[PDB]
């Protein structure tokens, strides 16, 4: 019962605060910036910071962290969550990248069979079947929520909105329940 | 203003590189910066020409910031019409209104403003600043002032948190800050808005020292590009801020820096 | 605090006489005062003995006030337990805490505090004062300071209302006042709380001059009872405040004094 | 003097460019200026040669102004004989009489004089000035002083309007201004005569800031013609003054101004 | 020294009356005081004659204290031979050694010493003081200084508790206190030794105000006996300290105090 | 810290010369130095690139030192990760933290810090310094300051030893040093930690003079290598320190030194 927050970008603190607010003694949250922390936790949530920053900071010492995460999701199949930029990194295909980077399709971690376009803020009521601070728009493709709002495929969860920016912590418990179910 | 704060809170733990052109802005995007502050490519210093800011804004997918003189509320109106990501009411540029500061409540674009103590930081947050940065000493490369101001603000906030209810009213008068924010700082135990470090950060060690002192990010000047390897030094300061608590990584990025 | 403001809102246009005993308090009641400030019947000046304040409180049907040193938050706790009508954190008494002022939010009893400028008046209202009075110069009988302070506060409030939205922030800093109240003063164009005049008011003309400068009432010292006719002089200052705009009445009460 | 005021009120909302020759004066006419201040094409600064002022006056259909040293009433008599459109008793030129100011009541030609506070502006209107401008800081391009003076005059006029009848007499003494005008400013709630902004206005944003602060127009130095495109930069300043409340247009003119 | 601190901790929440004779000492014993400081029954003030201290010690069952000039280490040796209960290195008496302070480690009798800031209370505790009191302003009856010093010491201790670990070393330097005690104050969050209030406490309200500000007890001067009712005024200040948080009792004891 | 003290005590009677490269470091090793202080091979002076320190560390079998700005506690972590032999919190480099000094207790690598009096030396030893050196005056070559500071520290230590137990408490306050160390200096009659001489030592006579005044070694600048014979001049200063009491040898090394 140990979930981690990838603390190489911004927005990790609100994610940690709202996970702790649920007030469960068994649940412990630690920062994740290296492979050691990645192996310590049984789950992982990618805070909705920058997408470029996360990928560059995940390519230190010949993709040491990037390979750890990619192997982590695609082999151990442990629960993972991605908000805002998290969805961008969790989508196999992402476009609207004018610069011809050599990364190609390995820029995104993958896991969700969806096509996303990052390219502004408002509030939307979640008609589950949310403060969208520059929420990416999904172009191509079970949908957990819609207003599409949340997509959960296998152990991977994706939310284009920022639940941690609102008082309610329902989604934080939802991923904790997902982690407990996997455990 | 809540959405501006939420957007800024997503801005924590990053590096903002003060770029001067499109090639520099591209370097800072590959290096992993979260935003680029558009500068004047080489007296009275005025806001950069909006055609230059608009050039960079379409060549980088990361945030773009711009500088407006202290009090010049019509340069800000020009930039806000440009759909920029965040405006910096800066003291590096010549002061337009030495007595007043833009009324940042009238703009939809978040503002970042300097600060040398908690009283000054709380005043600017009252006026509507969505972010703060320690003034330091721009153009010198000396982290003496940035560290001095970081400690001063950090000490005052904690000393405040250790005070009592009846003593808060005098403290607000002492630092000359609105009482509402002074209580908000007491409750949160930190500055109510995102706080970055600016002025003097030139080395991966300097960036990590500021982060180890509490700040949420770093503002790095143009020294990164006036060096032997701009791309490598830039990615070094980015990794330092991302891994500011890892001495092994800090050593690794500091080796062969030039 | 709204309830405290409502009660003070009924204190407008009245005279508060600083009495020293029960006979003086009875004179001030029959003279038409709205309240009596209990004093020490005489080198450190402390709050009067609560047995004296309790004696007067039961011998007059009008408000009873009392004085507590600046910062002494345990004299106030004693008086609040006494069910007094309104406490005065006064600079005439020796300063118990030179550096702080009682936290007046913790008490149910409305407070009044001195003020020499708009910044000082707005700070005290932030701390929880339900009324203000111009410090003036107590014990001298000279209305020079009271009139100087009344003008200073009145000028600042109006100059404020003539300002702009972006200039208010710098003004609040200059006077060193909370921004929330500074905007409230601008909206109302006057001090957010009842404002009385204190220090130097010794003649019906002095009382009416203060009320003609926009105050809501007068604090009147002990000069009335150290005079030939205390009952007549008292009723004169009461009529001056009630009819401060009628020169015929002011002449009538000033004659044969 | 009333007819001079009538002419000046027709002067509101315009731009006066300090030109140095016929070609510059023609540029400023096509750029849409309302008047041109004839300058010396160049250690004592004296009134320009009247033969230069006559050549420009006959080559432009807009108002022509000229500068005379403070107190030098015989230079004014020369220009007044030249049938110029408005004389400028200017502090930029060397002071001829440090103690006195031309008696502008004796001339038919309207005068414009500098001012740094309401008291000084009211004194010059008493002497006969038909228009005022804020001294600012000529030759520097810094709008710090122009904005500081605009606020100072604006604050004093409003603070005056908020005063009382018996308090006006003390105010007049404090600012040292004639009581008759002090009451006239109170009744009108603004300066009795047209008021322009001068000193530091170098960018379309600077021009619009001054107009957004109340001023009736802008005096623009020679920076327009010591720049890449004089016609466009001049045209930009005029559009800013005409559309000082339209951020969309202010952005448009500011783009590609270099 | 631990035994001395153990005895002192048993002295918390009490009142020490500065008596002048046996009748006054008997009054202060029946009034409920925990100890009596023997005084000189009256221009150089010296330690009272030990025969006076000896007579009171045998006529009261409560602690007996005595005052020795600052630095006079032979008056202390006389009193220690007298088997007194506490010695008071007093600034009220003339200073025998303005340079030094008795070496209180050599005595078996606990010492109490004045203090005006945390840096001075910590130095005296280093020398060997087992109790501290705030100097205040003796003989005036004004609680202004006692309250000022109580706040100053209380603020510094809490500001300390809010500091970091590398900042403690500089704080110790600036207040000029031993580093070992500074860390001990931080860990305990209060002064390492019992702390009493002295100077100006003349009314039940004054005594309770000091206790409501943290102090562990009160030193009350001779004003209690130069009053209409010494027994009633004495028992009033005793009840104020015992019930310093009970406004009902504080009112009750304050009524008819004359 | 005892292990650091034991290792440092093995550094007594040696010469540490500030080298700039690997050839200079090789000269220093052959000349008999015990350690080499790696320098920047040249506005703001910062810690050298850890790749330079690593290259020297691998080409010399003697101790390797490095300099970190005063207070910059993140350069130290970089060097400590490098497995350097001793770090130098240097006043020659620009001051990173004007107010604080690295908390040298958190590092396993011994630190050496400057000092100009006994109070300053005792404070740094409190913070965790394992060695001291006299600041002197770097870059001048004048031994005036080094000798002045050596005498000042020596006089204070002995004057301290000639005092009484009651006077020690005031002395600690006067020099502003921890009382625990002040007593330790008295007991040992010398500085509790190894003490070297730095600043101005440029000649075999200068080195021997410092050692004849009771130091444990000398820090030698770069003047050894900006001279005709670097190897001979280096071995001269080494022999002077080894034989500082032998005028015959001191003459021998001093002849043809230049």
């Amino acid at each position: 019962i140990t979930i981690g927050v990838l603390s190489l970008q911004g927005d990790f603190e609100p994610h940690i605060n709202h996970f702790i607010k649920l007030q469960i003694p068994s649940l412990n949250i630690i920062q994740v910036r290296n492979v050691h922390d990645l192996g310590l936790c049984d789950g992982l949530v990618i805070p909705g910071g920058e997408s470029t920053t996360v990928r560059r900071c995940c390519a230190y010492e010949q993709d040491t962290l990037y390979n750890a995460l990619v192997h982590f999701i695609h082999v151990l199949k442990k629960p993972i969550w991605g908000t805002c930029a998290g969805c961008i990194l969790l989508s196999k295909n992402v476009e609207n990248i004018k610069l011809y980077s050599n990364f190609g399709n390995k820029f995104s971690f993958g896991g969700l069979d969806i096509t996303i376009c990052r390219n502004d803020s408002f509030i939307c009521s979640l008609n589950i079947i949310a403060a969208c601070i520059r929420a990416p728009y999904i172009r191509e493709i079970k949908v957990l929520a819609t207003f599409i709002a949340a997509v959960e495929q296998n152990n991977c969860l994706g939310t284009v909105f920022n639940p941690e920016l609102l008082p309610h912590t329902a989604f934080q418990q939802y991923f904790y329940e997902k982690v407990k179910n996997y455990k | 203003v809540l959405l501006k704060h939420g957007w800024c809170e997503m801005l924590k733990g990053g590096v903002i590189m003060d770029v001067k052109s499109v090639e520099q802005a591209k370097i800072a995007e590959e290096a992993g910066a979260i935003g680029v502050m558009v500068l004047e490519n080489i007296g009275v210093a005025r806001s950069v020409d909006p055609s230059k800011v608009e050039e960079i804004k379409k060549c980088v997918s990361i945030n773009v910031l711009a500088r407006v003189r202290i009090g010049h509320f019509v340069e800000a109106q020009i930039l806000e019409e440009l759909k920029i990501d965040m405006i910096d009411e800066s003291e590096v540029l010549t002061i337009a209104d030495e007595m007043h500061h833009i009324d940042k409540h009238k703009f939809k674009t978040p503002f970042v403003c300097g600060c040398t103590n908690l009283g000054e930081a709380l005043r600017r947050i009252s006026e509507g600043a969505s972010m703060i940065r320690t003034k330091g000493e721009a153009g010198t490369g000396n982290i003496i002032e940035a560290i001095k101001h970081i400690r001063t603000v950090n000490n005052e906030i904690c000393y405040l948190c250790c005070l009592s209810d009846s003593e808060v009213y005098h403290f607000a008068k002492k630092i000359n800050a609105p009482i509402d924010l002074v209580l908000l700082t007491k409750k949160l135990k930190r500055l109510p808005v995102v706080n970055f470090a600016a002025g003097g950060v030139a080395t991966p060690a300097d960036a990590a020292m500021c982060m180890q002192l509490g700040m949420d990010g770093v503002f790095v000047g143009s020294g990164i590009f006036e060096s032997e390897n701009p791309r490598k030094m830039a990615a070094s300061i980015v990794s330092a801020v991302s891994n500011f608590n890892n001495p092994k990584i800090l050593l690794d990025v500091s080796m062969n820096l030039g």
